[PDB]
RNA sequence: GGAAUUCCAUUCCCCGUUCGCGUUUACGCGGACGGCGCAAACCAUUGCGCGCGACGUAUCGUGCACUAGGUAUAGUGUUACAAAGUAAUCUACUAAUAGAAUGAGGAUUACCCAUGAAGAAGUUCAACUCUUGACAAAUCCUUGUCCUGCCUGUAAGGAGUGAUCAAUCGAUCAGACGAUAUUAUAUGUCCGGUUUUAAACCGAUUCCCUCAGGAGUGUAACUAGCUGCUUGGCUAGUUACC
């Protein structure tokens, strides 16, 4: 969008408008309490710069534009390249995140930061390398132990890992009770434009901007919000054997597979703008111009749906799957 | 037309079939995923490559999860969680006719037909004796 | 309810009126601008702050551009050649009645009524003699 | 031309007008004042200077006292809690002709026309909400 | 659904009521003010900000002037002797539901209902005896 | 006669009202708690001091918990999952009449009356806008 | 209107007057000189400044020479033999009414009216005895 | 009365006159500017200062520009192509009477009267030939 | 003709019999696994090694759990050293000793079946 | 004491003329002229002195005398007694003796031994590689206190002026460039002399043999969020610190 003026000016050359704009076409959109719907809108300017006399209003016949400057014929090689390149960014996972997901990924990057901390320390207890099991609990390696069995040495460090047991519930419960019960929007943009030449010489530049908003709608993310976890404070750790750390992370292992799997989505709505910026040449010479715009509310979204590569797939959560599927299960 | 489409994976007699849906095609590795439900999802991948100067390889990976929950103390805690995998490669020479590629597919389809020993061994937790 | 609405800045008798529209509200400083070009645009900002313990300091800015036609390589882009900056700062004590605040507005309105010596001198590029 | 004359600053519709009058011209500052004491009168000043190689600044200042429960001619302390202050700086470049200096005055009149959101916030002790 | 509206602060049963009006939104603080000068009006400020990742903190301030021997519109010194101050701060955890926040609102209304010992002690300039 | 008596804090229409009771008066800090255990009771305080030479400053705090039952070591003990905190400080000048103290109490009752923008914003968890 | 005009300083019954005429205004100082050369002229100045924050101060200087004709190197040049310098300073506060400034001017005229002791002492080279 | 007034600088018939008008009197420099764009305006200055013990010295400066139009980047602007600079300084001793000052002004007006050789050289781009 | 075949382990009437089936024969070590979930399955191994110049030394192992995971598990571990001089009329005599040892009524299988020692 | 005596005594025991100076000018200061045997006795006393081996050419190999001279001249030899008093746990062998948690790990079997994988990688696909003075006392009138008759390998070898050559009556030896340019221009790389006369100079495979052999090659904030604007729809946006 280059600049254009709407104040209709008129010149007079000896041996006729210089520019023209229709009415400001203002429409409003609906508004619900969760999301604000978009609205159609269109402005442009026919303008004749240099020169027998022409009318700047009647120069719509050169350009592929209607009289109201609203409807613009976009080429099918521009419309079809714009629709597929948006819709492949939806599935491939190249998009932007709402505030509700940037706070949901952050509190789901705190499970994976701390379930690396236990599992790298718990499997350091099976193997017997207690010099590595004291780094991961932020303890001092200078401690020598009093008991000699493997399960007795683990209960001596119980002041070390019970903070990690409760801080995982600090990240597990914020997902299933708060974050996974929210509205979770996403945004994907791709612009496509070419250059056309006609003979009335005139060269335009018709480009399309497709912005599609869509939110998470999945059945198995309402299933992960149904589940719970055991309270590590309310479990007497002395009576229950040493392999209960594995039986405590079973609801966590459902999350890190349940989040990182690709997610189904439904869309709210989106906008499609069209921008033509061009010139024309009419020894009698002339130069007319357009820079126009028109938003659309039409939805480019398949009824087969899209299964988006999940935003929860992260550097941290793919390392927390790489421990449980190798050490605790294999 | 495109082959990257929807198909049925588990044929549970009509009632309870698991169809599989196309999601992603990143980095040359195709990827399918099961339908919308209240469970963990399946995965089916397919990636084709030219390994050597005279071979073509097809990699298929299938994952099957099961999750079982009990109601203990007024919550739904997950009790058991595991997955079983599938991993096959298929090295085909580049001198293979299209009618010779119909023979390789029937060689794999006849291997797992119901009644043959290899699906008889898996479905009974037994070996070949 | 809101007083941060759209109003008209230059009243040319019904035809060619310059309207100005609410755009941005950062840092407690309200801002009106004209059509969304942001370079050839009129701009009106208002801010309110408690300067001293007994005073209140309003700040009003107006930028009036002079629109023009730039021609680079046969491509016509409108651009502002120069801008004019009105920048007033009104200090009212907190002991002023609302009927005394109506006296301050009438003082600024009557100062600029067409015919008084100050808007006469500005309109002729002159001073007070 | 003689612009330094008498005019009406606050227009109360025939009766109750406060007609401001010329009083001083020292150091090129044209000063208007009403027929009151110096602590309770309206004071208007106007000066013209060239600020840089490109621009000219007009400095207009208006002082309006608080009128509610006024003691006319009495001694009133403190001084800063009885009087308002106006401060205007109009930076106009040297490229502007007479018709462009008419457009700037129409902008300042349209900024302070009644019903607009800027002077309706001043007379109501409010901001932009 | 905008709560930034006009409401009646002090009720005197139909006639003699005091209606407070919204004025300003500087720096995330929403301000109400009644129809008087800035030093003799009822002012309410309500700002909402989240203090940690676990708590939302409401900050409510009310200013009420002393009424007896008031000079209507006059200048009254010192400022800190003529105006009362209220300062409420409320902390609500993020685990609360909408039904939980309805009971917190009812918790403040029963504390200040006329007849209870807290507002019947403030109204007599006494303590809890 | 004494104002250190019993009142109702949360009035849910006769049935299920949380009534609060006098329990402590040590260190000049009044204290009201409900008929619960010390972990699951509401707590309401009151304190008056002469802060400056010309001000009286109250401090009223209200603690509203959410009841639960926690299993610690295999034994269920009544405890509150989270508490919410009210914290106000009412500064009244010493020159205020008994009638001007009633205006402050009416100002706090009208601030939390049902339907006003501030208590409606707290219950629906929305901001003031 | 303007008050920087011509007046008569010494009134010798019509014939033999000294009229004094405005000549300069630079640096905010008025200057009247008589119709002579620049050496044998009478000279009256006047200047007004805001001296303190609550005062306004006037400065009036009057020069009355005795004319002569000095032979400088054989050439006769009009020159003054001695000058008499009147120099007064009037401090009027900002709290003064225009009916209080007219009481000052009646005091400066009755001080110098003929028949009073102070102008009788100057016109006889005597003191107050 | 005052001589800091609007006077005609160029008597060009009755139509093409450029009547210049007062603009500023800062630092004792009486500066006249014509009424159009500031880059295409004339200029006349005057200042009187006591240069030595027996001399007064005037300093007159006159700028006369050529009216053209700068077009840089397609945007046209009213500028001056070049300027003519008159810079004349007159020294008058203080012994000169008003009859002597009239004979100095008659020397200037006869110096520039048309027909004399000096103004007939400037109006032909010539020297004394 | 092969004896790496399916045999009945627990003769429990004729209905609740646990019939165990061959699973794996890696490294000369036989393995039988019953046809259920792997964690709830019986496990029988067998291996013959020439221990020295005049011995063959068998190894039989039976794991019996409690019945989807096993709560606990039993472990039999029995060896049988037979010299190379023993004929087939003597090898059948050795198996008659093991069958006569664990016959229902003898003191050793009546002590295992009642959580008792030898008294 | 004694002796003999020759016995009263011993012996012996200014002036003047006259030129220059200066305002202390009818005064100063100068200059030039003028004025035992012998002996003797005095006599009974003295002195004196085959079978082994080999070859042949009966041949080789190994286990006073005396000798000469002759003119008679030369040489040379409590137990005991004498006795109431001394002296003092399992083992073996046997009628005796010695010796004390795991492992498809092993045993002479209730003993010993030892320790405390993935890969949308590849093929030579059931096998690998790659990558992570008071006073007292008794005994009492008294104290004590104050050339050849040379030989042979016989045309060879060993052993005792002139004379070539000269040709003269002579010499001898006894600017380029398939470089560049903005193009007669910068550039890149490698007074007489005379005559040349519009110019200048002088003043495994081959070989071989005696032949089955040899040679050789993320964290806490801060703004905003009003059914209104829209020159590319909002559902956020930039700043700090790790």
């Amino acid at each position: 969008m280059r600049a254009f003026s709407t104040l209709d000016r008129e010149n007079e050359t000896f041996v006729y408008r210089s520019n023209w704009t229709p009415g400001r076409f203002n429409s409003t959109g609906a508004k619900t309490k969760q999301w604000h719907y978009p609205s159609p809108y269109s402005r442009g300017a026919l303008s004749v710069t240099s020169i027998f006399s022409l009318d700047a209003r009647s120069c719509y016949s050169l350009f592929p534009v209607s009289q109201n400057l609203t409807y613009i014929e976009v080429p099918q090689n521009v419309a079809n390249r714009a629709s597929t390149e948006v819709l492949q960014k939806v599935t491939q996972g190249n998009f932007n995140l709402g505030v509700a997901l940037a706070e949901a990924r952050s509190t789901a990057s705190q499970l994976a930061t701390q379930t690396i901390a236990l599992v790298k320390a718990y499997t350091a207890a099976r193997r017997g390398n207690w010099r590595q099991a004291l780094r991961y609990l932020a303890l001092n390696e200078d401690r020598k132990f009093r008991s000699k069995h493997v399960a007795g040495r683990w209960l001596e460090l119980q002041f070390g890992w019970l903070p990690l047991m409760s801080d995982i519930q600090g990240a597990y419960e914020m997902l299933t009770k708060v974050h996974l019960q929210e509205f979770l929007p996403m945004r994907a943009v791709r612009q496509v434009g070419t250059n056309i030449k006609l003979d009335g010489q005139t060269t335009c530049n018709i480009s399309r901007r497709i912005v599609i908003w869509f939110y998470i709608n999945d059945a198995r993310l309402a299933w992960l919000s149904s589940l719970g976890i055991l309270n590590p404070l309310g479990i007497v750790w002395e009576k229950v054997p040493f392999s209960f750390v594995v039986d405590w992370l079973l609801p966590v292992g459902n999350m890190l597979e349940g989040l990182t799997a690709p997610v189904g989505c439904s869309y709210m709505s989106g906008t499609v703008t069209d921008v033509i910026t061009g010139e024309s040449i009419i020894q009698g010479t002339a130069k007319a111009q357009i820079s126009a715009m028109h938003r659309g509310v039409q939805s480019v979204w398949p009824t087969t749906g899209a299964y988006v590569k999940s935003p929860f797939s992260m550097v941290h959560t793919l390392d927390a799957l790489a421990l449980i599927r190798q050490r605790l299960s294999r | 037309a495109s082959n990257f489409t929807q198909f049925v994976l588990v044929d549970n007699g009509g009632t309870g079939d698991v169809t599989v849906a196309p999601s992603n095609f990143a980095n040359g590795v195709a990827e399918w995923i099961s339908s919308n439900s209240r469970s963990q999802a399946y995965k089916v991948t397919c990636s084709v490559r030219q390994s050597s100067a005279q071979n073509r390889k097809y990699t298929i990976k299938v994952e099957v999860p099961k999750v079982a929950t009990q109601t203990v103390g007024g919550v739904e805690l997950p009790v058991a969680a595991w997955r079983s995998y599938l991993n096959m490669e298929l090295t085909i020479p580049i001198f293979a006719t299209n009618s010779d590629c119909e023979l390789i597919v029937k060689a794999m389809q006849g291997l797992l037909k119901d009644g043959n020993p290899i699906p008889s061994a898996i479905a009974a937790n037994s070996g070949i004796y």
